[PDB]
RNA sequence: CAGAAGAAUCAUCGAAUCUUUGAACGCACAUUGCGCCUUUGGGUUCUACCAAAGGCAUGCCUGUUUGAGUGUCAU
RNA sequence: GGACAUGGGUUAGUCGAUCCUAAGAGAUAGGGAAGCUCCGUAUGAAAGGCACGAUUUUUCGUGCCUAUCGAAAGGG
RNA sequence: UUGGAUAUGCCAUAUAAAGCGCUUUCGAAGAGUCGAGUUGUUUGGGAAUGCAGCUCUAAAUGGGUGGUAAAUUUCAUCUAA
RNA sequence: UUGACCUCAAAUCAGGUAGGACUACGCGCUGAACUUAAGCAUAUCAAUAAGCGCAGGAAAAGAAAAUAACCAUGAUUCCCUCAGUAACGGCGAGUGAAGCGGGAAAAGCUCAAAUUUGAAAUCUGGCAACAUUUCUUUUGUUGUCCGAGUUGUAAUUUCAA
């Protein structure tokens, strides 16, 4: 983030396009508020919650309301492994909102 | 791999214990020796059988501090008048002050060292 | 009469030479009360007397003031040498903290402060 | 004062076990060997091993405790920890798959200079030259073995520079004196400062690995002798005034009148060294053509230990070898017994063996 | 009184000293009691003895380091 | 004159204190209590050591097992 | 020594921020807490004024309060934890 | 097997902080009896003394889950008044407020509950640089690493909207 923001600074300063420059990140999608008003907001493709949220009250209305959102699901091993993805110690819960053709 | 356990017992493992390095030291200057030789002599003592012991004895009767100990006068009569003492008895006085005799060798003589100080 | 100035402008092992001899001279005076002296001498110990207070105190104003120049411009200093007005006043915010604002009362002050108005007859 | 209890002061106060010197030091067998590699600590036997041992019997390799003490301020034991955590810190962004971090850490990963380490070991710039033969011998043992997993690349380049800067000040200066031929290997005899230095250089050949050697105890005394002679060298270079280090790839007139040429049978890289070493002309792939008038090696190393060329007759190609010999080599009866009641006096310990 | 000669038992006061203690902090204490750590120094005396300086309380907070767990997994 | 005044006077490796534990005091772990504080003394504590190793993936492995105070008549 | 102004000097990316105005709109608002019973203790508070202990435990134009307890229906006011 | 994370420990680890005193006035807790009732048990003394905890130069209180029933007022505190009144009381001895109104002084606000999601935009510390000073004693700034933090730090919003 630090490079790509000096690199857009130097194109500011060589006053080019710094707002085509960059592209639209694509990148899984994490914390608990965040992904909870994703899958309200039925922008959420696909939750992956983790397994031993130590207070069980952070995540034990999610598969309830993925079920009623119509959000896909699932429980997966372990917080760290969530929390390696999003370059963290721990993550309750993932989001996979948008992703590339390729991909799809 | 299950660590075998052979004592029932379970005692705090041994963890690294670092010595301080510290950011600054709490002294910006460290004291100067609080007892050096002129505290620890206060003056010598001229009384009659003060006299007596200095004429016969070859002995030394100084007032001395209350911290002085048979080490330090040691070091500090064979510092300040460079005559080592043989012996050393302390007592304190019931005036509250501490009393040295001072032994001299027989190499010193302690009525030519009296002369030295001055109060002979 | 020993004087502050010039014992300032020497060097701290040549005061460590005067501080010696004069407290071989103060044994002296001392030895010379005991075995009788003069009112002469007995001044003399309190003018040798203060003459050691004097030169000790240039002994440690000359380490403080450098210990001072090491500790120029470094985060932790030692305690002797840090402020000490009152346990309060060391634990108190400092100005800067105590004027620390966030971004929402920083853009009430600018745009609305207090106006200097006066009132017509 | 009360009763003393034994084993307070004396031998069992100034000497330390090692098992009691890793508690002191808070170091691991290995970490604690390292420093005592880097700095000058060996073990020291108490007169008393029984005493210093507090009445034990076991035997007991013992250091002084000034050592140990010494060594509880060492700056290299923090550089230790601090590696230990860089470890930790690389094996956390490899199992956490920062790459970008990985490399950001190995960019900055701790080393220590040995600067202290080797003034402290040799205050004066003539010890460091009298203990630098074993430093030698270990640069061009390693300089010729191949580069394996535990031999690291960079080190046996620092190793070639150093090899080669100190062959080539050898040359310049004229400072060997004498070369012997061993199986072993080659014994180079040098004198600089008054002082002697001998080495020895193993024939070039492709040889493998033992398996049986600890390369960590080579480790660390590489790095130690890597950092002895880059200071040594560097002295010597700015002593005689030319630049450290140089940009070179690789009796004073005894073979000036003489163009040598070296064919492809004989030890080129010993050939070059001793016969440069004594100013001669060297080409390699004419006076003399040298194949194993036509002389053998060894009239040229006679000659060198001798001053003076030897005789072509002897040491023709196809001759009788004279034995090789190292210039390193260099009433009765009542007298005999008269061994009255003495005991310890007693000294015939020296008439048996000398 | 003696006594000497920027004086003064002067005022002010922003630099210092501030013994043993005391919340009192190495452990104690009707015991100048009993310890440990680091550095430095001493001398007819040097593996001994001594001295000096600087340290060693408890709770908690931030961080660091070293860990422990048939705690959760990955592999 | 044990009064008043002026000076002087108590010298320890070996005599005691100091060391040890006694009845008993008393921290710590913990638990009570609005609290002052109370209880508790190896307890519902992770309560500390010692030894071996060509140096072990130059990021340590393998073994083995209770404060203090309190006796100038006690112990020494 | 300090204070608020004043003279200019320099640094300051408004690529920002802000007030105001209309929305056919929307508007998240704090729980063993409110409330109830009960037992103490408090108050001038009398069918409990506050506080506390125990038991039971809300709600969503909902919840408080309007100094006689109850059910019911309106009206004001205010928006606790 | 190595690792990640969680939880729990250790260090004379790096840097801090707490106690004690004071207590006239502040906020609490705990808590009587003599006394009065011409006895005395509810009551009164008194929500006091003693006890205990915790502050400041003031403290506490404070921007309405407030009054009122008006043509309506408008955070808190204090003064005067309300008022020895409404009310409580072996309705005995006794006790006993509040709204209004007049004055002193006046000042308002901050979070939680919102997806920044085209970008943790946030912050402690280590290091190094500068700067600054009631002050070589004070207080910051910038850069760079390590961490904290998505189990939520900034920006935006507080119902008056």
């Amino acid at each position: 983030k630090k490079q790509r923001l000096v690199a857009e600074a130097e194109a500011v300063a060589n006053g080019k396009s710094a707002q085509d420059v960059s592209k639209k990140p694509y990148n899984v999608k994490y914390g608990l508020n965040h992904v909870v008003a994703l899958i309200e907001a039925k922008k959420a493709k696909l939750v992956l919650i983790a397994s031993d949220v130590d207070p069980i009250e952070l995540v034990v209305f999610l598969p309830a309301l993925c079920k009623k959102m119509g959000v896909p699901y699932a429980i997966v091993k372990n917080k760290a492994r969530l929390g390696t993805v999003i370059h963290q110690k721990t993550a309750a819960v993932l989001a996979v909102t948008e992703v590339r053709e390729e991909d799809k | 791999a299950k660590k075998v356990r052979t004592s029932t017992t379970f005692r705090r493992p041994k963890t690294l214990q670092l010595s301080r390095k510290p950011k600054y030291a709490r002294k910006s200057v460290a004291h100067a020796p609080r007892l050096d030789e002129y505290k620890i002599i206060v003056n010598p003592i001229n009384s009659e059988s003060a006299m007596k012991k200095i004429e016969d004895d070859n002995t030394l009767v100084f007032h001395v501090h209350l911290k002085a100990n048979k080490f330090t006068i040691k070091e500090a009569v064979r510092k300040l008048y460079s005559v080592e003492p043989v012996k050393i008895n302390t007592l304190i006085r019931p005036n509250g002050t501490k009393k040295a005799f001072v032994k001299l060798s027989a190499d010193a003589d302690a009525l030519d060292v009296a002369n030295r100080i001055g109060f002979l | 009469a020993l004087k502050t100035f010039e014992l300032r402008k020497q060097s701290q092992e040549n005061l460590a030479e005067q501080l010696q001899e004069l407290r071989q001279e103060l044994a002296s005076l001392r030895v010379q009360k005991i075995a009788g002296g003069s009112g002469s001498k007995l001044s003399k110990i309190k003018t040798t007397r203060k003459d050691i207070a004097r030169i000790l105190t240039v002994i440690n104003e000359s380490n403080r003031l450098a210990a001072r120049e090491a500790y120029k411009n470094k985060k932790y200093i030692p305690l002797d040498l840090r402020q000490k007005k009152t346990r309060a006043i060391r634990r108190a915010l400092t100005p800067y903290e105590q004027s620390r604002k966030t971004l929402k009362q920083i853009k009430k002050e600018r745009y609305f402060p207090l106006r200097k108005y006066a009132l017509k007859a | 004062a009360r009763v003393k209890q034994k084993g307070k002061a004396g031998a069992a106060r100034i000497y330390i076990t090692r098992n009691q010197a890793l508690k002191k030091l808070q170091l691991t067998l290995a970490d604690f060997r390292r420093i005592c590699i880097l700095k000058g600590v060996y073990p020291r036997e108490p007169k008393n091993k029984k005493k210093a041992n507090k009445g034990s019997t076991a035997p007991v390799t013992f250091y002084y405790t000034k050592d140990i003490q010494y060594l509880l301020h060492e700056p290299i034991v923090q550089k230790f920890r601090e590696y230990k955590v860089f470890a930790r810190k690389l094996s956390k962004a490899l199992g956490k798959g920062e790459l970008e971090t990985a490399k950001r850490l190995e960019a900055r990963k701790p080393t220590y200079s040995l600067d202290h380490i080797i003034k402290e070991r040799y205050p004066t710039f003539h010890d460091a030259l009298k203990d630098i033969d074993d430093a030698l011998s270990m640069l061009f043992l390693f300089s010729t073995m191949p580069v394996t997993d535990k031999i690291g690349a960079a080190t046996v380049a620092n190793c070639e520079r150093l090899c080669a800067e100190f062959q080539h000040y050898v040359i310049r200066s004229n400072s060997l004196r004498k070369a012997f031929l061993s199986i072993k290997g080659i014994y180079y005899q040098a004198e600089i400062f008054g002082e002697q230095i001998t080495w020895i250089v193993p024939y070039k050949f492709a040889q493998s690995v033992p398996t049986d050697v600890d390369f960590r105890i080579m480790h660390t005394f590489l790095e130690f002798y890597q950092a002895l002679m880059g200071f040594v060298n560097f002295k010597l270079y700015n002593t005689l005034g030319l630049r450290y280090p140089p940009k070179i790839d690789v009796n004073t007139s005894l073979f000036s009148n003489f163009t040598f040429f070296l064919s492809r049978e004989v030890p080129r890289f010993s050939l070059e060294f001793v016969i440069r070493a004594f100013g001669g002309k060297v080409g390699w792939d004419i006076t003399h053509h040298i194949c194993d008038i036509y002389i053998q090696p060894q009239w040229v190393y006679d000659s060198i230990n001798k001053g003076i060329l030897e005789r072509t007759d002897l040491y023709a190609c196809g001759a009788t070898l004279p034995p090789h010999l190292s210039p390193f080599v260099k009433e009765e009866k009542e007298a005999k017994e008269l061994s009255k009641m003495m005991m310890s006096n007693k000294q015939r310990k020296l008439y048996s063996k000398l």
